[PDB]
RNA sequence: ACGACCAGGGCUACACACGUGCUACAAUGGCGCAUACAAAGAGAAGCGACCUCGCGAGAGCAAGCGGACCUCAUAAAGUGCGUCGUAGUCCGGAUUGGAGUCUGCAACUCGACUCCAUGAAGUCGGAAUCGCUAGUAAUCGUGGAUCAGAAUGCCACGGUG
């Protein structure tokens, strides 16, 4: 980094929906190298948002992605996820998806 | 229900009710379902009275109670009183099976004290 | 003005009327604490024996850590602060002292 | 721990069970056999084990029979 | 005799201290059923199939194979369904008792493993401190050396990433 100045990885982006941002975004949530038990989360969440939490579900969590704004949007996925971990509902899904109404609605 | 294990069984599923009385874990529980003819997820609702007396019954083999504690218990007497190395071990609070005594030896001594 | 001074020498030696010698002293400030680790500091006090192993964790520096129970004993009062605060001033001195080296 | 087929005692300390028995009880025996299993024929006979240094008399009592000889006689003195 | 032989004991002790690891504190999980995909090695005083018995560790019977043939050897995570619903729990497994398997003259001191039962502390850890810039970190299992037997260590090997 001192001398060696090199740009940052492109990961191959979603296979369901063709979005770069939210590969990034299952990749945090990831551990232990599980992608097939993240993704599944991950795209549970987003049918909760999508179907009871309003529509375009591309564009609902962009909204919660704007407020809490390569680097913008590091951080904002990455504060999402941790704070969907200590919260009081049952599943990682549902508690995620709680987290993008609130971040919709700026709270 | 009151069973002949008096202490009364938490209204949830069978198998993991009877786990609370002492002298029965998961594998005894599910012994004594199938030899009754009661379903493992059946709750204590719809659980009637008929079909409670004849778990006693079934429990009714083995001993699990507090006369299960002084069997155990009386077991160890039979170590202590007789004067052998293993009933040394017991009257101190030391591991018995070949367990280290240098460190790592928190469950048998107690909690530390320099 | 102020202060002391050291005319006599390092030590002479006498006897006593009953029995035994006496040794006289310079007159000393010096403080050398190059021997030992700081472990051998605790030990160093009589009333802070008997409260070891009574703290939170097994290694403690017993001025930034929570939950040390050598500092419930001085903010109990059974421990004077004058002794306290005295002892991590010989803490922080060998901040200070060790600077450089030294060593035998 | 061991296997059911045959508990495992020493041939010496066999024949020494089997003298005592018909000549009576004696002097309490020495012995090095601290893995022998306890047989009925041993009850009421003081058989001194072998701990590392000295022989300690161990009085053999009904409750005994199955148990080892070593397990009678600590090795190492604490203080 | 500072030599040598043998028996037993010690190297595994226990009021403590330190460094190095494993498993945890869980719903990205636990358990039950169904089921898919590895690479690399080992094997003749050896690996040992099939069949049969035991809940099981295994045992009996008994081929094949000095081996791209046969055996260890069904890889595990994952996937599909059902269940538990945030708690000291169907979390976690320590410790202890009882009943056993196998190794070996011989498993008390001091072995491994299975079965039943018991269910400590622990609900993410202070100051401090370490590894790592990509198939890496993290994690999942497998194999080998040592070895009669005794791997949370070490050496390798892949899976996901
Ligand atoms: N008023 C009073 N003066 C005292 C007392 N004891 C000593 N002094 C005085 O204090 C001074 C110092 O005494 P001194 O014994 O020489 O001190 P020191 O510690 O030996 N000095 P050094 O370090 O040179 O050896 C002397 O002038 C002495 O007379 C006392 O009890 N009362
Ligand atoms: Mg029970
Ligand atoms: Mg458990
Ligand atoms: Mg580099
Ligand atoms: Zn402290």
């Amino acid at each position: 980094p001192r001398r060696r100045v090199i740009g940052q990885r492109k990961i191959l982006p979603d296979p369901k929906f063709g979005s770069e941002l939210l590969a990034k975004f299952v990749n945090i949530l990831m551990v232990d190298g599980k992608k097939s038990t993240a993704e599944s989360i991950v795209y549970s969440a987003l049918e909760t948002l999508a179907q009871r939490s309003g529509k375009s579900e591309l564009e609902a969590f962009e909204v919660a992605l704007e407020n809490v704004r390569v680097r913008r949007n590091a951080l904002a996925m990455r504060w999402i996820v941790e704070a969907a971990r200590k919260r009081g509902d049952k599943s990682m899904a549902l508690r995620l998806a709680n987290e993008l109404s609130d971040a919709a609605e700026n709270k | 229900a009151r069973i002949a294990g008096i202490n009364i069984p938490d209204h949830k599923h069978a198998v993991i009710a009877l786990t609370s009385i002492y002298g029965v874990g998961k594998t005894r529980s599910k012994a004594i379902l199938a030899a009754a003819g009661i379903a493992e997820d059946v709750k204590i609702s719809e659980l009637s009275e008929g079909q409670i007396d004849t778990l006693r019954d079934e429990v009714a083999k083995f001993v699990v109670e507090g006369d299960l504690r002084r069997e155990i218990s009386m077991s160890i007497k039979r170590l202590m009183d007789l004067g052998c190395y293993r009933g040394l071990r017991h009257r101190r609070g030391l591991p018995v099976r070949g367990q280290r005594t240098k460190t790592n030896a928190r469950t048998r001594k107690g909690p530390r004290k320099p | 003005s102020g202060l002391g001074q050291h005319t006599t020498t390092a030590a002479r030696l006498y006897h006593f009327p009953h029995g035994g010698d006496v040794i006289d002293s310079p007159g000393v400030r010096e403080f050398g604490l190059w021997h030992l680790e700081p472990e051998q500091i605790t030990q160093g006090f009589v009333e802070f024996h008997d409260y070891l192993g009574l703290c939170k964790y097994r290694d403690c520096k017993h001025d930034t850590d929570p939950g040390c129970a050598i500092r419930e004993a001085v903010e109990e009062g059974k421990i004077a602060e004058t002794r306290f605060e005295n002892y991590h001033r010989i803490l922080e001195s060998m901040a200070q002292v060790k600077t450089r080296k030294n060593f035998s | 721990r061991s296997l059911k087929k045959g508990p495992f005692i020493d041939l010496h300390l066999l024949k020494k069970v089997e003298k005592a028995v018909e000549s009576g009880d004696k002097k309490p025996l020495r012995t090095w056999s601290r893995r022998s299993t306890i047989f009925p024929n041993m009850i009421g006979l003081t058989i001194a084990v072998h701990n590392g240094r000295q022989h300690v008399p161990v009085f053999v009592t009904d409750e005994m029979v199955g148990h080892k000889l070593g397990e009678f006689a600590p090795t190492r003195t604490y203080r």
